[PDB]
């Protein structure tokens, strides 16, 4: 059995040299024998490759002492209803030098905010992983025709994550000590969180005794929602996937059973938080 | 489309370390909480008549070591995250790493926790002989 997490999306017909392959699966077939690999003097390493690696398939089911769980129960989410922020991401597909993965394009929140990112991926090279712009195309359908101009209106991820942190801090500083992202079919939203979320042990703000909700890579410091100006990462967020609550059918059909006033990533994010409130607080 | 690089047994640990502020501490803490070491490393079939040096251009395992492909023993390569040196370049990717047989159940953790002697090129404690 294999997973799609870290799937190599390059179009290169060969695998990697045993010294450069991250795993036994990715070593080129020529080097494989007896369940192991051999070094073959005369077959050199590749010193110019750029292999796009898929961030689809994360599983946050770790249980490590002192690290809070990201995915919480419905009952814990109910206790923190003030922290709820619906979150949905519309993506674009990898193209040209790579195929097989989706990149975040439009990031929408129940605050009505939509942020457009430059199509960016994690590209393995002979020396490291390069977080960089990649070739991409919008999904082929007509219900996503609004995404076509967005391919030319994106912001670099270093700006996008500052804006996410700023938006959440402004919305939540007077509501909660945390954020609970309310999702519907969480896979792609969790893939998108790799671009702006960091986790670890519970920390305190550097300026007050509140729990830290933000992290700054530039200073290696932590902050609550009140003191996060200039911070680039959301730290120890929480989340719940409304789709996993036993619903049959798509988000809109279930949302529309209780609500007729919400009719685009922010719109899906609004409908997700809306369906969650109606399902948890009625009956 | 695309070719899988991983197996489901590594999803949890790799996801945890891929999101961590401090990936090295996250892997050590994951192991301390009873997590299984990262598997699917590039283990080499070799003569075991090598020099026994820690990081080499060809496999150099002696009779008390196993040789592995370098990138496969690097937590930062495995999680596709930043390497913590100022230049951001890896010292294991593109080389082979020799790991003591007693520690070959967790090559990623072995390289994370251990250091190579800059004088003799052997792992400190396994067995750098120069004091
Ligand atoms: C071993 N493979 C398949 C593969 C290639 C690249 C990444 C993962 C698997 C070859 N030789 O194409
Ligand atoms: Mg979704
Ligand atoms: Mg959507
Ligand atoms: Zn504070
Ligand atoms: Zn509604
Ligand atoms: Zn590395
Ligand atoms: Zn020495």
């Amino acid at each position: 059995n294999v997973t799609g997490l870290f799937k190599d999306c390059s179009k290169v017909i060969t695998g990697l040299h045993p010294t450069q392959a991250p795993t036994h699966l990715s070593v080129d077939t020529k080097f494989k024998t007896e369940g192991l690999c051999v070094d073959i003097p005369g077959i050199p390493k590749d010193m110019t490759y750029r292999r796009l690696i898929s961030m689809m398939g994360f599983k946050m089911n770790y249980q490590v002492n002192g690290y809070p769980n990201m995915f919480i129960t419905r009952e814990e989410a109910i206790r923190h209803v003030r922290a709820w922020i619906g979150f949905d991401v519309e993506g674009c597909h990898a193209t040209r030098e790579a195929v097989g993965t989706n990149l975040p394009l439009q990031l929408g929140f129940s605050t009505g905010v939509n942020l457009v990112a430059v199509p960016t991926g994690y590209v393995d090279t002979p020396n490291n992983t390069d977080f960089s712009r990649v070739s991409a195309k919008p999904p082929p359908g007509d219900q996503f025709k609004h995404l076509i101009p967005l391919m030319y209106k994106g912001l670099p991820w270093n700006v996008v994550r500052i804006k996410i942190v700023q938006m959440l801090s402004d919305t939540l500083k007077n509501l909660s000590d945390r954020v609970v992202f309310v999702l519907w079919a969480h896979g792609f939203e969790l893939t998108s969180m790799k671009y702006f979320v960091k986790i670890g042990p519970e920390r305190t703000c550097c300026l007050c005794d509140r729990r830290a909700t933000c992290f700054s890579t530039a200073s290696d410091t932590y902050a609550c929602w009140h003191h996060s100006i200039g911070f680039d990462y959301v730290y120890n967020p929480f989340m719940i996937d409304v789709q996993q609550w036993g619903f049959t059918g798509n988000l809109q059909s279930n949302h529309d059973l209780y609500c007729q006033v919400h009719g685009v990533a922010s719109c899906d994010a609004i409908m997700t938080r809306c369906l969650a409130v109606h399902e948890c607080f009625v009956k | 489309a695309g070719n899988a690089t991983e197996v489901p047994a590594n999803s949890t640990v790799l996801s945890f370390c891929a999101f961590a502020v401090d990936a090295a501490k996250a892997y050590k803490d994951y192991l301390a909480s009873g997590g299984q070491p990262i598997t699917n490393c590039v283990k080499m079939l070799c003569t075991h008549t090598g020099t026994g040096q820690a990081i080499t251009v060809t496999p150099e395992a002696n009779m008390d070591q196993e040789s592995f492909g370098g990138a496969s023993c690097c937590l930062y390569c495995r999680c596709h995250i930043d390497h913590p040196n100022p230049k951001g370049f890896c010292d294991l990717k593109g080389k082979y790493v020799q790991i003591p047989t007693t520690c070959a159940n967790d090559p990623v953790g072995f390289t994370l926790k251990n250091t190579v002697c800059t004088v003799c090129g052997m792992w400190k404690g396994y067995g750098c002989s120069c004091d």
